[PDB]
């Protein structure tokens, strides 16, 4: 959600001792999955700090109580000799596509807010092909496909879905 | 610019309607004074002498004050 | 479009003269409060945040809704010009 | 214009079945065979004319809706007091504006449900209801075919 | 931009254009709801994008 | 991924350096890196020696001499950098020594003597004149020498006409008329030929047969008999036909003005003018024009030419001498060089003017330094060429493409002594000559066609501005590969062939072949191909070389998406096309977007900031990456660094890429997933629907920088300061305003807010009396004083990204007169993709962003995968672009195939190919289903059944094998996402390059409701907040006029502009709650009486009976 570099004031900015620029990591933690445990973490902040020769994975970011980083190896930047680079990542719990620019926290006043998706789900694919049994043949075999960060589950996914329109099904009952 | 000629509008009335709620006795000394010619307390006042000018003049002015905290009117500042 | 422009448009002896007459009743029709209507009680005009309109939304609307009932008159030169205004601000409260 | 109109294909054995009996026996095999289309030249009749024919305008419609017969297919209804052999889709359209208008004869005293809806088909039919019925009551008759236009169009593939 | 599901009716502006249009029309009904006691006031409200509730 | 090219037309040779028009000229121009020792004196080193040997000998006391010895420039006042940050040219120093001689005793000789300061050229191309980046546009005009032109009104025979340049070198004319008299109007009236062709000795017995005895002309000539007997008698008698009062014994008077010096010369012996002179008529001409001195006696190679040409062309067949005044071999283009040059040498006038007075001023041997010549002539004129001169303007930097494109244009308009703004009609059209000189496309469209135009990718300017092309050479059926680049002139000599021509090696393959001769389009034979094409590339221009299937698009539209491309906005996801013609990387390394190294080596450090190469000469240099910097346009330009730590480099490889440079190559937009088919009227003409998923993912996002600035302006009633005081509501509006006067860095800044603080004072000259009674009930103690606050205009504004002030102890900046300190708070903005906004492929398909939908419901192919993009087919059929259509089939074969693809301009790929590429594709795309387990959907069945009654499947086979059919088309068939139920009919989809375009400052939906008016006339303005009114153009009125809409109509002629008591009583009546008052009257009536007035002439209204009526409502009743 919220980014706070260490010595770095805006987005635009550019850290001495970082190939990467800070709008190019900003760029790359959108790319950061995050497994929460329990309902008690609608929210959690990650910390790292590496120097000298280094590329800073996620691996990198102090680990935490109810939080499973899925994505270890994904890049975050590159640090030669001589460079600092000792953030702040704010991580959520949330629904949908949110712009930086509609959310924009107040951690400390130098961070910057990161525009943000929330489905875990990465695509969603199904194929209704005919199957034969028998009797008749206009046999109909549904079978849905899910990918997902794995933030979730596909399966849990496919349950909270089916389930979210059970739920929703209820509405059509108090006439007027 | 049509802001400003609305904002005579306002401020003239309301401070006209604030006007009435006073003892002209000193009131429209003062009122014309800075309103109509020109704003000197000495030879302010007509007869009286000075001391019942800031007399009159800094209670009126004061309970004029008060009177207009409670309906605020002018406390958004006309200008 | 607007409902029953062709009845309007039909009731009288030029375009450019429903035009004037729905103006000048609306104009009217605030310069007066909104009591000189010649309708209210069922069925009229209304908005919808809450009901409304039925005080003072669109001033010609409702213009248009009631010239198009037959209860409004009109004419070239109908009753005199002055004592017009006159009757007008004494028989309708509102200010 | 995609849904309004009907189709054509392959012509093979010779088929003028106006006159004969035979000539649907066999012929309506040949169709489930790999000759006789729906869509074949029958001047009087292509063999779909006989097999699918419908009771109401509905009807059709649902026929569609189950992979019968597409709307431009070559189908035989029951309209009014009359055996139209027409599309589905030329008869939805009547609909649509039987619709968009309720006066469901009016409608039909001005569409001519027997060619491909173009743009001067239309606009012969906006100038028509303009002086025919009222005025607002044609404004929504070309919101409705702004409608049906713009989703049809998207499907047409 | 095109407004399909529009009505021929109507035409669609945005709010940031349309708020500075009828501006006074909207001071007047500004003043009329709670949302501002005065004019010159209400006109305060509606001189900063952020401060407009 | 991989990269496969297409066809094959072995190159031959490279593109010239983009640039060289501009760099390489500029660089003769000056030549300031060698020694005067060099031999070199073009330009700068002509246009001095041509100005400098003042021999004023007597008109009193002086004959001083006065040379030039070493012109020179050394060390610029600041660098470039500073030069952006202030706001100053980027100059260098410019002196010469020079000494001067006395006929006397002394040749004092003071050397250095700076007369002001020449601009310099970037490594790049432009130059620096007050912050902004400036560019210098070519130009074209009449190549000097002579040509015959049909004569205007007489169908009877043609005139001719003599072109000099210096302007002052006499425009002569030349014309018969037989009962008696003859033609030739050097400044004006008319007078005998032979009237001046005997001021050269030339009699009538040895011109009369030995010019003209085979042309029955002689006659016109021999004419007036009575002058032609007397020798050095017509150089006074002729003198005497001309008209002031001068002198009929002023020996070698004005025969001077045309013999050598300043009037009839061209730039350099040699070719600045004899080649027209030459090659075109006659044989030789020495010095330049007709000059002559050491004798006394003159010689004209100029006048009997002419006549030998004119006698020689009104008859029989020299050859076909008529002249056509638009080809290029006749048309010349000034570079740079010669524009400045030009302009140089009218300073040097105004000196050597200046300067005359001053060897009449002075006492006696204090004279050669400053008491002889002063800077501000020659610094008044080149700063006025570089600041003011039309022919220069902003340096279009949208993106890197754009700043090339502008560096090599032309322009016909310009001095003015070439081609203004009447005519054009046929010096407009494309001319026979174009054809690998300029492109027949990217000029403008409007007022201005074919006067502005940018040349070709392999033209450029060999000697003196006649644009060449590379030609190469074929002996009999043999093929060189050595280039000749030919001038237009010299090219209708020969029959040259296309291409395309089929090769076997070096011998055309075919007993036909297509070459042109003089724009002419002929079928010829091998044995005939004198010279052959390098390339298609050479045809067109540069931009045009930059888009796929140009071969498929009608050049109508070629121009659109030609000019699309030069606004295509710097992503931040750049990315290069799934397709690429070819010039990708030569744009960008030829540009300067991206950094490149010098050569082999290592990497020591690679910083956001900088780059420091280790190359394997021991040592090792950083190198600067300019961040995030503003743009004239303001579309930021950041050099991402590519090459990691200790990497072991390979020379010119790319370090850091541009704002469009991708990888290396040119990227303006982003590759993405388009479907063509119609939606629900979302795309209904020329509209967009797009996929949200391509902002989740910042696809189509830039980053743009804007610089607001304000002025502590010193009002003669208090200093105006820059405090952190807003006098009367809220500190919750001083927030971000940290820092005491400027706002602090990274600070949302939302518009209203308050950017900067300032603080001026109140009412003109006296505070006020109903406001001084408000003030003291609540604190008289009440500042008096104004919040004339910079504050952020409506519409938007980002968040601080860098300020900067200039207080007092002013560094080097130049406050200006009444400046105490200037204030700028840039600001930037993530601009992302919305509707409203424009996009663009580089065929044309230019469409605004009209619907942006969830992913959750646009067309998705069978397997999950969900389209970016849904173009409207119904934009393709008119626009006969079908070339957009081939970059969508191709590029879905790059997609499922995993590659990209170079599909050279017209030596491309063919439907063939392709339709192989996307069968091997359909097997990625199907292939894996029959292995994952799958069949097909009940749904693909349903779709076969329509598509076979299409007609796009052979009837029978098996659906499996009809989808290959289908999709090898380039169609698949999508489902509705919205229903599950499928688009009833395959539909193609498919990869498109498609880039978003620049916002124009016109794009800012603006808006006003009241606003300031001017001091004179009282209709509506805008300016730093409010909004600028509408103009209510005449049609305007029409249209109402039209309407019933009477009133509506004058209310834009009064309320709404021009009615003060109006506005006035309108704007509050509203407020209240009431029908506006009826309109007052316009001033810009009141202004028409007061005018007229002005005028003896009365303008008095009147009534009914006519009885007067007061407009000015009674303020005009004396007293």
């Amino acid at each position: 959600t919220s980014v706070y570099i260490e010595d770095v004031l805006h987005e635009f900015s550019t850290i001495p001792g970082v190939k990467e620029d800070v709008v190019e990591i900003i760029l790359n933690l959108k790319e950061l999955v995050v497994r929460f445990l329990n309902p008690s973490l609608q929210t959690v902040t990650l910390l790292l700090k590496a120097e000298g020769p280094k590329e800073v994975k996620a691996r990198d970011f102090l680990p935490v109580a109810d939080v499973e980083i899925m994505n270890p190896d994904l890049h975050i930047a590159t640090l030669e000799e001589g460079g600092r680079l000792n953030m702040e990542v704010r991580v959520d719990r949330g629904v949908g596509y949110v712009p930086a620019e509609k959310h924009g926290i107040k951690d400390r006043i130098n961070a910057i807010p990161v525009d943000a998706v929330f489905s875990p789900v990465r695509r969603v694919a199904f194929q209704v092909e005919d199957t034969r049994l028998g009797q008749r043949t206009d046999l109909d075999k549904l079978t849905l496909r899910i990918w997902t960060d794995g933030s979730v589950t596909p399966l849990e996914a496919l349950n909270q879905a089916v389930e979210i329109l059970r739920e929703h099904l209820t509405y059509f009952s108090n006439p007027q | 610019s049509p802001v400003d000629a609305a904002t005579q509008s306002l401020l003239s009335e309301e401070l006209e309607k604030a006007l009435s709620k006073l003892s002209e006795r000193e009131a429209m000394v003062l009122k014309l004074r800075k309103g109509l010619i020109d704003g000197e307390e000495v030879g302010a006042f007509f007869g009286v002498t000075r001391e019942r000018i800031r007399q009159i003049e800094n209670k009126a002015l004061r309970k004029l004050k008060y009177h207009e905290s409670r309906t605020r009117k002018l406390r958004d500042f006309l200008d | 479009a607007e409902p029953g422009i062709d009845k309007l448009f039909g009731m009288v002896d030029s375009k450019y003269r429903l035009t004037v007459v729905v103006a000048k009743r609306a104009q009217q029709l605030l310069r007066h409060g909104f009591k000189n209507t010649v309708l209210e009680p069922e069925e009229r005009p209304k908005m919808q945040t809450l009901e409304g309109l039925f005080d003072d939304p669109n001033a010609e609307t409702w213009a248009m809704k009631e010239l198009l009932t037959g209860r409004l008159v009109f004419g070239e030169n109908l009753v005199p010009e002055d004592r017009l205004q006159k009757e007008m601000e004494r028989i309708y409260p509102g200010e | 214009y995609y849904i309004t109109q009907v189709r054509k294909e392959k012509k093979g054995a010779g088929l003028e079945f106006a006159t004969p009996e035979e000539a649907l026996a066999a012929h309506e095999r040949g169709e489930v065979a790999l000759n006789a289309p729906i869509k074949v030249a029958g001047r009087e009749t292509s063999v779909g004319r006989l097999k699918y024919v419908f009771a109401n305008p509905d009807e059709a419609l649902l026929a569609v809706a189950h992979g019968i017969v597409d709307l431009q297919d070559v189908v035989t209804v029951r309209y009014m007091g009359k055996r139209l052999e027409t599309s589905p889709g030329r008869i939805l359209f009547a609909r649509i504006v039987a619709e968009a208008v309720e006066d469901e004869k009016v409608a039909w005293e001005l569409i001519q449900l027997d060619v491909p809806q173009e743009k001067n088909s239309l606009k012969d039919l906006v100038y028509q209801a303009f002086l025919r019925l009222g005025m607002e009551k044609t404004a929504r008759l070309l919101d409705a075919l702004k409608y049906y236009g713009f989703t049809f169009s998207t499907t047409s593939g | 931009v095109v407004g399909p599901q529009l009505k021929l009716h109507q035409c669609g502006l945005p709010k940031r254009m349309a708020l500075e249009l009828f501006k006074p029309f909207l001071l007047k009904k500004m003043e009329e709801k709670g949302i501002a006691p005065n004019v010159k006031a209400a006109r305060r409200m509606l001189e900063r994008q952020r401060d407009i509730k | 991924m991989e990269i496969k090219r297409f066809g094959r037309i072995r190159e031959v040779i490279p593109l010239p350096p983009l640039t060289e028009i501009q760099v390489e000229s500029y660089r003769r121009a000056l030549q300031a890196d060698v020694p005067p020792e060099k031999r070199e004196n073009v330009g700068i080193q002509a246009a001095f020696r041509e100005t400098f040997p003042i021999e004023e000998e007597d008109k009193g006391k002086g004959g001083l001499v006065l040379d030039f010895l070493e012109y020179r420039l050394g060390e610029p006042p600041f660098p470039q950098d500073e030069c952006r940050e202030k706001d100053l040219t980027y100059q260098a120093p410019l002196y010469a020594r020079l000494q001067l001689i006395h006929k006397d005793t002394g040749l004092i000789k003071e050397d250095e003597v700076f007369l002001g300061h020449i601009p310099l050229m970037t490594e790049d191309g432009s130059f620096i004149i007050n912050g902004a980046d400036r560019v210098i546009v070519s130009q074209i005009h009449r190549s000097p020498g002579v040509y015959f032109t049909p004569d205007p009104a007489r169908p009877g025979r043609y005139i001719a006409s003599i072109i000099p340049l210096p302007k002052r070198g006499p425009w002569i004319d030349l014309e018969v008329e037989p009962n008696g008299v003859v033609s030739m109007k050097v400044n004006k009236r008319k007078f005998p030929l032979v009237l001046l062709l005997r001021v050269l000795g030339y009699d009538q017995e040895t011109l009369a047969r030995e010019l003209g005895a085979y042309g029955e002309l002689v006659q016109g000539l021999m004419d007036e008999s009575v002058f032609a007997m007397r020798p050095e008698e017509a150089l006074i008698r002729l003198f005497t036909l001309l008209r002031p009062g001068d002198p009929p014994k002023r020996d070698k008077a004005v025969a001077y003005v045309y013999g050598l010096i300043a009037d009839p010369r061209r730039y350099d012996l040699g070719e600045a003018g004899r080649y027209k002179a030459e090659e075109k008529l006659g044989i030789r001409l020495s010095g330049r024009t007709l000059a002559r001195f050491e004798d006394g006696e003159f010689k004209d190679e100029v006048f009997l030419p002419t006549l030998r040409y004119l006698f020689a062309l009104t008859a029989g067949v020299p050859g076909h001498e008529v002249d056509d005044i638009d080809h290029l071999g006749n048309r010349r283009i000034r570079t740079v060089g010669e524009l400045m040059t030009d302009q140089f040498r009218v300073g040097l006038a105004r000196l050597a003017r200046g300067v005359r007075e001053r060897m009449l001023m002075g006492s006696e041997d204090s004279l050669t330094p400053a008491k002889l010549v002063n800077s501000r002539p020659l610094e008044a004129a080149i700063r006025e060429f570089f600041s003011r001169s039309q022919l220069s303007q902003f340096k279009d930097e949208t993106n890197p493409l754009s700043s090339l494109r502008h560096k090599r244009r032309i322009s016909a308009l310009g001095p003015g002594g070439l081609t203004r703004e009447r005519a054009g009609f046929d010096v407009r059209d494309v001319h026979r000559t174009h054809y690998g000189r300029i492109c027949p496309v990217e000029t403008p469209e409007g007022a201005n066609i074919g006067l502005i135009t940018s040349l070709a990718a392999y033209a450029r300017v060999d000697e003196l501005g006649f644009i060449r092309t590379p030609y190469r050479r074929v002996v009999g059926g043999v093929v060189t590969d050595e280039v000749v680049y030919m001038t237009a002139t010299e090219e209708d000599r020969y029959t040259i062939a296309q291409a395309n021509t089929p090769l076997e090696g070096n011998r055309i393959a075919a007993e036909r072949v297509v070459a042109r001769r003089k724009g002419e389009p002929v079928i010829v034979s091998p044995e005939e191909v004198e010279f052959m094409d390098v390339s298609p590339k050479q045809v067109f221009s540069v931009n045009t070389n930059l888009i796929p299937f140009l071969e498929h698009d009608d050049a109508n539209r070629a121009l659109m998406g030609s000019n699309m491309q030069t606004q295509a906005v710097p992503l931040i996801r750049a990315q290069a096309p799934v397709v690429m013609t070819g010039l990708e990387e030569r744009v960008v390394r030829d540009s300067l977007a991206a950094l490149y190294a010098e050569e082999d080596g290592e990497v020591a450090k690679v910083d956001g900031n900088r780059i420091v190469v280790r190359y394997e000469d021991g040592r090792l240099v950083e190198y600067p990456l300019r961040r995030f910097y503003r743009s004239n346009q303001g579309t930021a330009l950041d050099q991402r660094p590519r090459v990691v730590v200790g990497q072991r480099v390979r020379k010119g490889d790319l370090l850091a890429d541009g704002p469009a440079s991708e990888n290396g190559f040119l990227a303006l937009g982003q590759n993405v997933l388009v479907a063509i088919m119609p939606f629900d009227g979302y795309n209904f003409e020329d509209a967009i629907v797009i996929s949200e998923e391509l902002l989740k993912r910042d696809f189509y996002t830039s980053i743009h920088i804007e610089r607001y600035e304000i002025e502590a302006r010193d009002t003669k009633l208090g200093p105006e300061r820059i405090t952190r005081d807003i006098p009367h509501l809220s500190e919750a509006a001083l927030r971000d305003l940290d820092e005491e006067g400027v706002v602090r860095i990274g600070a949302e800044v939302k518009p209203g807010d308050i950017l900067v603080g300032r603080t001026s004072f109140k009412g003109e000259s006296e505070p006020t009396p109903e406001e001084r009674l408000l003030r003291s009930i609540f604190g008289e103690k009440a500042r008096d004083v104004k919040d004339t606050s910079l504050r952020v205009p409506p519409g938007e504004g980002g968040i601080v990204v860098r300020t900067v002030r200039l207080r007092r102890g002013d560094p080097g900046v130049e406050l200006k007169p009444g400046v105490r300190e200037v204030v700028r708070v840039y600001v930037a903005q993530k601009r992302k993709l919305q509707v409203g906004d424009k996009l663009a492929n580089r065929h044309g398909n230019k469409g605004v962003v009209a619907k942006i939908l969830p992913v959750e419901d646009m067309p998705h192919l069978p397997d999950g995968t969900p389209v970016d993009v849904i173009l409207n087919p119904l934009g393709v059929p008119s626009r006969m672009n079908l070339g957009q259509i081939l970059e969508t089939h191709l590029g879905l074969a790059g997609y499922f195939l995993g590659q990209r693809y170079i599909s050279p301009i017209f030596d491309g790929a063919k439907e063939p190919e392709i339709k192989e590429l996307l069968a091997q594709a359909f097997e990625v795309y199907f292939g894996k289903r029959k292995g994952e387990g799958f069949g097909v959907d009940k749904r693909e069945v349903e779709v076969l059944r329509r598509a076979e009654k299409l007609g796009l499947v052979t009837p029978g086979k098996t659906p499996e094998e009809q989808l290959k059919e289908l999709f090898l088309q380039g169609k698949v068939v999508l489902y509705d996402g919205r229903t599950g139920e499928p688009i009833e009919g395959p539909i193609v989809v498919g990869q498109m390059f498609i880039m978003k375009l620049y916002h124009m400052v016109e794009d800012k939906m603006h808006a006003r409701s009241t606003g300031p008016y001017s001091l004179i006339t009282q209709q509506p303005l805008g300016g730093k907040a409010q909004f600028g009114g509408q103009r209510f153009g005449e049609m305007e009125v029409w249209a109402l006029e039209a309407y019933g809409a009477a009133h509506t109509l004058q209310e834009m002629l009064t309320l709404k502009s021009d009615d003060i008591e109006g506005r006035n009583a309108a704007y509050e009546a509203i407020i209240k709650g009431e029908d506006v008052p009826e309109p007052s009257v316009p001033e810009s009536f009141r202004v028409l009486v007061k005018e007229l007035q002005a005028l003896a002439l009365d303008v008095q209204t009147l009534d009914e009976k006519d009885n007067p009526v007061d407009i000015f409502e009674g303020l005009a009743s004396k007293r």
